[PDB]
């Protein structure tokens, strides 16, 4: 039996990588792998260690031939594959492993434990509730324990169980609670009291009983602002409104910089939608905190008056005029938003009035910055002119503020100018060459106007570049969506401009012209699909940072914080930029599928070969998004060479969103457009219908989708979801957004081409020029 | 007009978009989860906001937007020292960063960010002082660090920046004005 001979070899091993000394596991191992070569455990191991040392494809191999070889294994094999897989993210694999390790025998309870982490990371909390409680079962002795069961016994619903299960801590606990750990108890009071009080609903006893809990704990809770909020809220639940009156006037004083605090207080007043107690509640307040806006600015929200209402505003923004303040017109601009008509000519009137007593000479600071107030006055109210003219006298005045450059910039921007836009940008980036703010206005401005390379070289003035000629790298390193994702949207115009001069191509000259445009177009297209590809990895990633937090809060003691985690990375795929690469990612996914559906010289060429590889070779190390070894695919070719283009997308970007998203910030229009080419007409009417309902059967949009609905009904494609939707138009027997859209169907639904781009012409009159020319040269093109 | 609250963590995706257009140094999410989920009661934002009127409702497709009319313009993320090595000595925390839109400037939003940010150290964790670094030829950061909020410039680190510059570490110790006696009804005559 010398079998024991080569087993207590293999714990040797097991050991020397639990030390973190692979290289030394590795040899012993190699050893083993020579008697005998079949023996699972060390083929195991060294898959694991060769992962930890980064011969990852071999890792993979030794752990493939291992799993091949067992088709049971022992305790610590089953362990060591849990590792492996959860190292390489496969965690319903690892869940898989770590869990037959405790069917072939494990006697170590701290698997439970990898599995709760793993469980919850892939939303399975069902079962890590299971393990949660084994684990506690058999250690009792640490917080951590008893705080991670009553967060999976929350979670699953039994609040009353978590409630009990953090009480009997509590209990355990009392007298023994050194200054180390009252933080923690403080988070785990508040966190209790959290679970009370949403079970408490709207019962009135049970809310009198959250209080009196909530006054229990207060001196052992330091959340004084989450104790004093939740105070609060249950007071109001009570109709105790003059009590509530009073901890809202509390959480005023501690943060009176706050809007909410206020307008909460109004409500426990019940002075809400009485202007008259208002404007003296707001009075008052003013005197107890003369710097803070919510007394200032709130009246500016409901004054009627259009005295009282000037008076007001002037005193809001010419002190912030006086003192230089850049930010004055953007604090007002939610009123020029919600109260246009009335509050807008107040302003004009109000600061060119101001205007007109100041001295260029003597009042320096005030003229140019009120200048600046005016231009993004006029700017915001679409009158360029004025707009170019007040911004020009403060450039006059004082050229050397970057803000000038910028409001300047933003104007030409409307006007539909980018390349000038940028340029004006790059003329103020001269005066703050640290600062990276004005660099990165830079950088946007540059891609707007699809000047890739000049944006990139901005950009990397401020990037970490180290094995690399520019920042693209750092860049995905760091998880710069602002820049990836307008990025990307450059690329695909450029790939349109580019496509527009290989369609204007019709003695060699020519030739060689048409086979340097083939590759660029080829080039952009594949880059700005890469790069929206970039967006979605990012925040696979923010999902994946979970993992260390379902045991890290526990042990740090901070559960409410924790659930909230939860909460943010199930909404991670309804993220702005997230939607936004996923619906721009969308032109091209979409239009590959339509595209895929509808369509001697040796010497010499071998010289030509190798310059046009040649500069590839020089153009991938300039996009190169990221490390050699992990991406091979620089330009994107794969990415658009795919014949699954609608299942990349559903894959790569629309599942995660549809399956996160909210039914009221749901994009119809997207659904639509998206089951249309999988084939589900079924889903076409319900997103049709879905958008009927929020939107009303008068939009113009509404009316588009539904013609190019009714062109599905015949003929095609087959009989019955087409009855099925053909009988469902029972519920249901300008507006250039409208024309637009049935401008992207003119091929599948019979209409006049050229009439109707004629009709969206003649719909851009009231539309900026900004707007207007985006659409006549990547909208409606040959 | 700029609201100033706790952060939470539905404002880490935006706080790092503030942080890689104002600063070169940046960091990875999870270094943001690590804060919000270590110390979600010490760090602070200041925002944009749009009050309903009596008279923006869908989010902006934008790097900056928390929220439909909502907008983060500044933050101070905080923390305290949790080196195993200083687990003995006293409690004191550190101000990862902070930074605001500089066309959000002379509005006192750092100041106030900073104020809270202070506070919150005091009370929730009884923090005993509070450091930070500034960059030598940050002399708005420097006059407002030292000159209003008090901190003392304990050491000047050279090299400190990745271009090379050097930095100001800080560190901080933690009448009859007209006041809210919060009993009296603030409504009368
Ligand atoms: O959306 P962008 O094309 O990137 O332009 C934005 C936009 O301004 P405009 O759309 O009016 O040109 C923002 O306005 P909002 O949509 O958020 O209301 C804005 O913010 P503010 O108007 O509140 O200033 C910002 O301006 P800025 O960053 O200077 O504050 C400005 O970006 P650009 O100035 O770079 O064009």
């Amino acid at each position: 039996i010398a079998l024991k001979k080569e087993n207590d070899q293999f714990l040797e091993a097991l050991k020397l990588y639990e030390g973190k000394q692979y290289k030394k596991s590795l040899k012993l191992l190699d050893a083993i792998l020579k008697k005998d070569g079949s023996h699972v455990d060390s083929l195991a191991l060294k898959g694991l260690d060769l992962y930890s040392v980064g011969e990852k494809d071999d890792a993979a191999s030794y752990v493939a031939n291992a799993i091949r070889k067992i088709e049971s294994a022992s305790p610590i094999c089953c362990h060591v594959l849990g590792i492996y897989m959860r190292n390489t993210k496969e965690y319903k694999e690892s869940i898989k492993w770590f869990t037959a390790a405790l069917n072939n025998g494990s006697t170590n309870k701290q698997i439970y434990r990898d599995l709760a982490t793993l469980q919850s990371q892939i939303g399975d909390f069902k079962n890590a509730l299971v393990s949660r409680k084994k684990y506690w079962e058999a250690f009792l002795g640490y917080r951590a324990n008893w705080t991670s069961l009553a967060v999976a016994q929350d979670v699953n619903g039994e609040r009353q169980q978590a409630i009990n299960t953090l009480s009997q801590f509590e209990k355990l606990a009392e007298g023994k609670i050194s200054d180390s750990e009252k933080y923690e108890h403080s988070e785990c009071l508040m966190y209790k009291n959290d679970i009370m009080y949403k079970a408490a609903s709207d019962n009135q006893d049970k809310l009198q009983n959250v209080l009196k809990h909530l006054n229990d704990i207060e001196p052992c809770v330091f959340d004084k602002f989450g104790l004093l909020e939740r105070k609060a809220t249950i007071y109001m639940k009570l109709g105790q409104l003059k009590d509530a009156s009073i901890v809202y006037r509390t959480l005023i004083k501690r943060n009176p910089d706050n809007f909410k605090y206020y307008k909460l207080l109004e409500v426990s007043l019940g002075i809400q939608g009485d202007n008259k107690l208002k404007k003296a509640l707001y009075g008052k307040l003013e005197q107890f905190y003369p710097r803070c806006e919510p007394p200032k600015f709130i009246p500016l929200t409901f004054l009627q008056d259009k005295e009282e209402l000037s008076k007001k505003l002037r005193e809001y923004v010419l002190p912030q005029l006086e003192r230089g303040v850049p930010a004055t017109f953007s604090n007002v601009k939610p009123l020029y938003q919600r109260r246009k008509s009335k509050v807008s000519p107040l302003l004009e009137k109000i600061v060119l009035d101001y205007l007109s007593g100041l001295d260029p000479t003597q009042d320096p600071i005030p003229f140019i910055w009120t200048n600046y107030y005016l231009s993004q006055h006029f700017l915001f109210l679409k009158d360029f002119p004025k707009a170019q003219e007040y911004i020009d006298a403060a450039l006059d005045h004082t050229p050397t503020l970057v803000e000038f450059y910028i409001l300047k910039a933003r104007i030409l921007k409307h006007l539909g100018l980018m390349d000038t836009a940028a340029g004006i940008l790059e003329e103020g980036r001269q005066l703050d060459l640290q600062d990276r703010f004005i660099n990165c206005k830079t950088v946007k401005y540059f891609l707007r106007a699809n000047n890739i390379d000049k944006a990139v070289e901005v950009a990397s003035l401020f990037t970490k570049n180290d094995d690399s000629v520019n920042g693209i790298k750092d860049l995905h390193l760091v998880e710069a969506s602002w820049f990836i994702v307008e990025q990307a949207e450059a690329y695909y115009r450029l790939y349109l401009d580019r496509k527009k001069k290989l369609d204007d191509l019709a003695s060699e000259q020519i030739a060689n012209d048409i086979k340097e445009n083939q590759w660029l177009v080829r080039k952009y297209k594949g880059l700005a699909l890469k790069r929206f590809n970039a967006i979605p990895k990012f925040y696979k990633q923010f999902e994946d940072d979970q993992l260390d937090f379902h045991s890290y809060c526990m042990r740090k003691g901070t559960p409410r914080a924790y659930l909230e985690m939860l909460e943010w990375g199930k909404a991670l795929y309804t993220k702005p930029m997230y939607v936004r690469a996923m619906k721009e990612a969308s032109k091209l996914y979409f239009q590959m599928h339509d595209d895929r559906l509808k369509r001697s010289q040796k010497k010499k060429a071998k010289k030509e070969a190798a310059a046009m590889n040649k500069r590839k070779e020089t153009e991938a190390k300039s996009v190169a998004a990221y490390p050699s070894d992990q991406d091979n695919d620089v330009f994107g070719e794969k990415l658009i060479e795919t014949s699954t283009p609608m299942e990349d997308f559903a894959t790569e970007f629309y599942n995660n969103y549809s399956m996160q998203v909210r039914e009221d910030e749901r994009d119809y229009i997207l659904d639509f457009e998206f089951n249309y080419r999988i084939g589900k007409l079924a889903l076409c009417f319900a997103s049709l219908n879905k958008f009927a309902k929020r939107f009303g059967t008068t939009s113009g949009l509404f009316g588009s989708m539904a013609i190019v609905l009714l062109h599905a009904t015949r003929n095609d494609t087959p009989f019955d979801p087409i009855l099925k939707k053909v009988v469902t138009k029972s519920l249901e027997k300008n507006d250039i957004n409208g024309l637009l859209f049935l401008y992207r169907y003119r091929d599948d639904v019979p209409i006049g081409s050229s009439n109707l781009k004629e009709m969206i012409i003649s719909s851009l009159s009231p539309l900026e020029p900004h707007s207007q020319n985006e659409i006549l040269q990547y909208y409606l093109y040959p | 007009p700029i609201n100033i609250r706790r952060a939470t963590i539905n404002d880490i995706i935006c706080m790092q978009n503030a942080n890689l257009h104002n600063l070169p140094e940046n960091y990875m999410m999870k270094y943001y989860m690590y804060h919000i989920l270590s110390w979600p009661e010490a760090s602070f934002v200041a925002t944009t906001t749009t009050l309903d009127c009596e008279d923006g409702r869908t989010i902006k497709l934008d790097p900056t937007y928390l929220a439909p009319g909502e907008k983060l313009v500044g933050y101070v993320l905080v923390k305290m020292n949790d080196d195993p090595d200083q687990q003995n000595e006293p409690p004191n925390g550190h101000i990862t960063s902070l930074s605001v839109m500089r066309t959000y400037r002379r509005m006192g939003i750092a100041e106030n960010l900073m104020r809270q940010a202070l506070f919150a150290l005091r009370e929730v964790h009884q923090a005993e002082y509070v450091s930070l670094h500034v960059r030598q030829s940050n002399r708005a950061a420097l006059h407002l660090y030292r000159d209003t909020l008090a901190f003392e410039v304990l050491s000047i680190e050279k090299s400190y920046y990745q271009d090379g510059e050097d930095a100001y570490a800080m560190k901080k110790v933690l009448e009859e004005k007209l006041e809210d006696d919060l009993e009296s009804d603030l409504l009368e005559d």
